[PDB]
């Protein structure tokens, strides 16, 4: 026969291998494909699709509809921050179990910009101003309206349009953060202030609820699959 | 009335080819490694060959009256100790010859016919992958003859009732001779047992005159029968 | 030698592969084929035949000839089906059995359009019609003429032709049934009728019997080789 | 390393295999051949080469010279046969051990013609006409020249040419015969008898012998390969 030298891993099997191998079922005339609506080519697509927060992880509102929901209401002004969450969309509560953290979880690394949308549900007659910061990490979280406008940051007319997109830019000292908790790729820090405040005539619910969307931007991608945490089995 | 449809369906997996495309067990061949005196120990077995020994095949093929094709034969060899109490083995090594017609058969498990100077013999190594050989179309005719109508001999008046008596069916249209299967080792202290499955694919299958299928279970190597006679259940006439 | 690595799969012997092996006898000097009649290419090739139903598995008429004769007579009219069985080649007990039924219980899958032939038996001067019916699945199985009409069917002159086909088209959720009694690919029924009624005049036999054959269309065809449940090795 | 998968039958040794191996001799200068008279390229070569036949198989005569002559005498005319044998050149125990008989039963199939050349070894004096029929097989046997005479026959007059070939034609059912007494590839049957007699003058032998050979013809093959019967190894 041809003289042939086997090499260290051969005999071997790696499940991520790329290998041909015999076709059990051989002339099989398989069914063709139809043209069926709403095909994904790559996982990112479903990471760019924008999925509700639960931004309010409270005991009596988590695991609830109620976690969604963020209660703003028309008392007088203050800088007091409305909520506040790390830009960890992996590993962050708030952040993992959305569709793009649920995709981030099976990837090791990710890398690109992310757009946090939020929709105001109160009454048409309900006006105010908000702020929404982003702030870089290697500072303290912004505790107040006053640190946190130093930050890149977005002034939201409630009255005027009830959604509003901050776009938070990728930037970061690695080319990708993990997927995990972790201080040297740390994304930083997302806050909501009042600008204003909600204003209510008379005859009109002085407490409403906003809702939170995260998704991907079209910089985004991921790398280095990995098994995820949220799911398990038992025995 | 009909619409119109773009028909994409083929017939690739109904190819004669494609029916007949997989290895079917026809024989086990049991074998045994162990000292010569024992007398229960067979240290050689000859198979003759033939699809008939099992049904699976057979009703596949009997589907058809005449075929053509070479064959594929892959060699299952699977081995076991008999007892603990007699120490242990080394991996046993099985010679499978192939004698044709006329060829002597083996007497002994170490007589000179093992010498195989003609015959075709597969050495097999115990843990290596089933052992393969191919053979063309070997039929002394220009098709193998699943079904002959007809006899061997033809009876001549004048002769006693022994003579020109044949068995209805046979023909040496499908003598093909035998397999003659040892274990080429000297015997261990302790016995060991090893059955050699055959497995049979056709290949490049030609065939002629097809036939309806068995019904009734398969009695000898003819078309008889005598048990299973019975094989449509009950059903009403008017029960969906 | 050539450095290789040899893959999972390595010394399997799968059933249903497709490789060389050596040559047991070389060079040996074939037998050359001859023209024999017919040759046949495909098992489909046996499906198209048409062959004779057993349509009538009663106690006393299973395993023997009569089975496979289904009686009409001159009586009055009435709507209650002469026969009645369903669209399952490879399962239903009358067309398991058939060429087409014995081939389909090789194969996992089958599709593709149905012809059932039937021949009337009776005297030449015995006049009648019937009514062929296919009712696709879904719905109540036909138990009298007034519902089975409303399916596909074919009104069958007796005195006319001896013989009458009815293709039952293929009509399918799945592009392929299963060769089982399947609920999800079950094929619908086929029940049989008097139109009118069968009449003879004097002297003529008042019973006479007609005989149901099944065979495929050019459309048909069979998927996922398989081992049958018609034979069986005991011992 | 490169990716392979080892199939069925590998780390067999298949006798019958053509396999390329390592040379343990590198580099040897073989001494290159010379023009050897009588060099064979087949061994159908050694068939077509006509060798004596053991006609004479009695008790007295086997294994002898005596087994090779046959006893022809001047007596009264009959129709009884001077020799018998079956056309099983592999099988048939005066054949088996000729040349031809020998090469043939190195293999299972064997088809062709046969020549049959008699030579007379009487003096010059002695005449006589002799009938050598072929009665191809399924018949009896001829049991005189009556029946002989149907069968392909040659008459040879032993007065004008010593040596007489009758060609056995291949006339066969099956395109090739079995190299064992077999029924159904059966050969045939080969008998000699006298034509008118064997007539010598005064002072001349009244008893001779003739001596059979037999060959095959240009036509003749052999296929499958086999050990022989012929010979066999004690202990
Ligand atoms: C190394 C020796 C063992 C391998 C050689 C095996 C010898 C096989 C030669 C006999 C050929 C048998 C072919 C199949 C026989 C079936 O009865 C017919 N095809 C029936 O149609």
């Amino acid at each position: 026969g041809l003289p042939v030298l086997n090499t260290p891993g051969s005999n071997q099997y790696l499940t991520a291998d790329n290998y041909q191998s015999p076709c059990a079922i051989p002339e099989f005339d398989v069914t063709p494909p139809i043209d069926i609506p709403g095909e994904v080519r790559n996982m990112m697509e479903l990471a760019e699709i924008d999925t509700m927060i639960p931004l309010n992880l409270t005991n009596q509102r988590k695991n609830t509809m109620d976690m969604y929901r963020v209660e703003l209401n028309d008392a007088a002004h203050s800088d007091t921050p409305i909520l506040c969450f790390s830009l960890s969309p992996a590993s962050d509560p708030r952040l993992a179990h959305t569709m793009l953290g649920e995709i981030l979880n099976y990837y090791t690394h990710w890398a690109g910009s992310l757009k946090f949308t939020f929709l105001f549900c109160g009454s048409m007659m309900a006006t105010g101003k908000l702020l929404v910061s982003y702030a870089p990490p290697g500072a303290e979280a912004p505790k107040s309206r006053k640190e946190a406008m130093l930050g890149t940051h977005v002034i939201w007319d409630i009255g005027l349009q009830s959604s509003c997109t901050m776009v938070v830019p990728w930037i970061s000292n690695t080319t990708y953060r993990l997927t995990i908790n972790d201080s040297f790729t740390e994304g930083g820090y997302i806050s909501m202030f009042y600008q204003t405040r909600v204003v209510v005539p008379l005859s009109t619910p002085r407490k409403m609820d906003i809702l939170g969307f995260v998704s991907a931007c079209n910089d985004f991608s991921v790398r280095l699959l990995r098994d995820t945490t949220h799911i398990s089995q038992e025995a | 009335q009909t619409r119109h449809v773009i028909q994409k369906r083929t017939r690739s997996e109904s190819t004669v080819e494609s029916f007949f495309a997989r290895g079917a067990c026809v024989a086990i061949i049991e074998v045994d490694n162990d000292a010569p005196t024992k007398r229960a120990s067979k240290l050689f077995s000859v198979w003759k060959i033939t699809y008939k020994d099992t049904v699976q095949l057979r009703r596949k093929l009997e589907f058809f009256t005449y075929s053509r094709f070479d064959m594929e034969l892959t060699f299952v060899v699977t081995s076991n100790y008999t007892d603990a109490n007699n120490g242990h083995a080394l991996n046993q090594v099985y010679q499978i010859m192939f004698i044709p017609p006329g060829a002597p058969i083996p007497g002994k498990w170490n007589d000179y016919t093992w010498q195989t100077s003609s015959n075709p013999s597969v050495f097999y190594t115990y843990g290596a992958p089933p052992a393969r050989i191919s053979v063309p179309y070997v039929g002394i005719a220009n098709a193998y003859s699943h079904f002959y109508d007809g006899f061997a001999k033809v009876p001549l008046a004048g002769q006693a009732s022994t003579e020109g008596d044949s068995l209805y069916g046979a023909a040496s249209l499908n003598d093909f001779g035998s397999l003659a299967v040892r274990v080429v080792n000297d015997h261990n202290p302790t016995k060991l047992t090893s059955k050699i499955r055959v497995y049979m694919k056709p290949k490049h299958v030609r065939v002629w005159c097809p036939r309806p299928p068995r019904a009734v279970p398969y009695y000898g190597p003819g078309v008889d029968y005598k048990d299973g006679l019975a094989p449509l259940p009950e059903k009403g006439l008017t029960t969906y």
